């Protein structure tokens, strides 16, 4: 999954 | 509400130590009840609601991801019928993520987002609800579905306008922001050259920006741009 | 019961989904259920109740300690005074603990146990016995205390007395629970003569019986052994 | 602390 905050 | 007997101090005090022995879901408890206080909430109350509710329903959406995994194994051709029970799992925890979400889409709804005049307070309240909608929508598959995806992107584009205007570009929360909505572009909206786009203008911008900032708050900001980056090259 | 309406093979079919997705709450509940229908537990059945809790009480003991922690110091000299909220957030976490340690007893006592006869089953119930008096033990500071030290005693000496008669030195149910008697006596007891005793004989004892097994049953054994092993290191 | 299963 890609990076989320 | 359980908390209404409770001070705020106290219920900010004790949403610390949660967050210390990670008890998430009472930390989210300890600052739903601190919101519904109805006053403002700083920069660090604001922090410790997100780092709460991220932290919750994030566990949700690794445990709905896990369900929905082996829910479609079954659906395949030469899978053994197994019943109704992945199905109802799976439909379980999802009913209590929605209801995670919703609850944290009500906190913004009443009242945060309203007395949020600040540009920091505004956009960090609205980047959360284009978060929350996007948790939503990775579960929606109804007649709702679209609308749930327009309500995301509403919030974002929203928080997008005002972190331009009075933001600069290395500022932590225009940074996130940017980042997330990149990936509702590529995960949710089927808009994976608008992700790309948006992903390396906002880590150009804050790179030509880099050279006005502290020590201290250089470390801020290119911890989120490492992120953007990362993103980029799984993408490309 | 809130189990009471779905099927005992409903329930242990989403326990195990509930492994995978380490949803140990869920996990717990299902079980649970799943003793309330009065059968008899299979070895699987018995192993998917004794994760579930172990992970579920597990967490709160390492939330229990850190608060723990955090109480001792505010008590030491010049620490400033902060109030009633570290005790009764400590205090919240040790009720929600001892309800789950209660709810274990419970089923253990009404009546798994009491429907146990044979020797694997027996000894594996009343090692969890001890192991659940033993998570009371570790909060208790009051009048009972030494009772509740009692019965984790008790309850671990029975299994001990079944499993030397009834089981091989290298049985992984015999070790395990001889490895979690020993630290009892370490931890709880205040008797680390004893627990290095026991934990060397055991070692000693499986090491000599480990030529009777396949190699799968050598894993088996062997990685319980290192446990053993790990804990005299640590003190000695 | 130590190892218990
Ligand atoms: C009040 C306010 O505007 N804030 C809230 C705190 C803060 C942004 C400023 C500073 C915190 C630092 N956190 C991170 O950098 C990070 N999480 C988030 C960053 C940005 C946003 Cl909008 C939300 C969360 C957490 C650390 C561990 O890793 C970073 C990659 C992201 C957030
Ligand atoms: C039905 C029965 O008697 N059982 C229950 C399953 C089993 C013992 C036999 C086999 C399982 C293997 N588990 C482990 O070896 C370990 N956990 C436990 C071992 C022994 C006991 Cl009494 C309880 C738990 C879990 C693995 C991941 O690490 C090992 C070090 C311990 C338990
Ligand atoms: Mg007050
Ligand atoms: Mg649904
Ligand atoms: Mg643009
Ligand atoms: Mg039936
Ligand atoms: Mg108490
Ligand atoms: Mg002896």
């Amino acid at each position: 999954f890609p990076a989320t905050v | 509400g359980a908390m209404g007997s409770m001070e705020r101090a106290s219920l900010i005090q004790k949403a610390k130590l949660a967050e210390q022995a990670e008890r998430y879901e009472d930390m989210a408890a300890f600052m739903k009840g601190a919101v519904e206080k109805g006053e403002e909430l700083s920069c660090e109350e604001r922090n410790l609601l997100s780092v709460a509710y991220k932290n919750v329903v994030g566990g949700q959406r690794a445990a709905w991801r896990v369900l929905s995994s082996i829910e479609q194994k079954s659906n395949e051709e030469g899978s053994e019928e197994k019943g109704p029970e992945v199905r109802e799992y799976r439909e379980k925890v999802e009913t209590e993520l929605q209801g995670v979400c919703d609850t944290v889409l009500g906190l913004l709804d009443s009242h945060l987002i309203k007395e949020a005049g600040d540009a920091e307070s505004r956009v960090f309240y609205l980047k959360m609800k284009g978060d929350y909608y996007r948790y939503l929508a990775e579960v929606a598959t109804g007649d709702d579905k679209k609308r749930i995806i327009d309500s995301a992107r509403s919030a974002y584009q929203e928080a997008m306008d005002i972190s331009k205007k009075e933001m600069p570009p290395t500022n932590p929360i225009r940074l996130g922001l940017a980042l997330n909505f990149s990936v509702f572009h590529y995960e949710i909206a089927n808009s994976p050259e608008e992700a790309i786009s948006l992903a390396k203008t906002t880590f150009d911008e804050a790179m030509a920006d880099l050279h006005t900032l502290s020590e201290d708050s250089y470390k801020d900001s290119t911890l989120i741009m490492q992120l953007l980056r990362d993103n980029l090259t799984l993408w490309t």
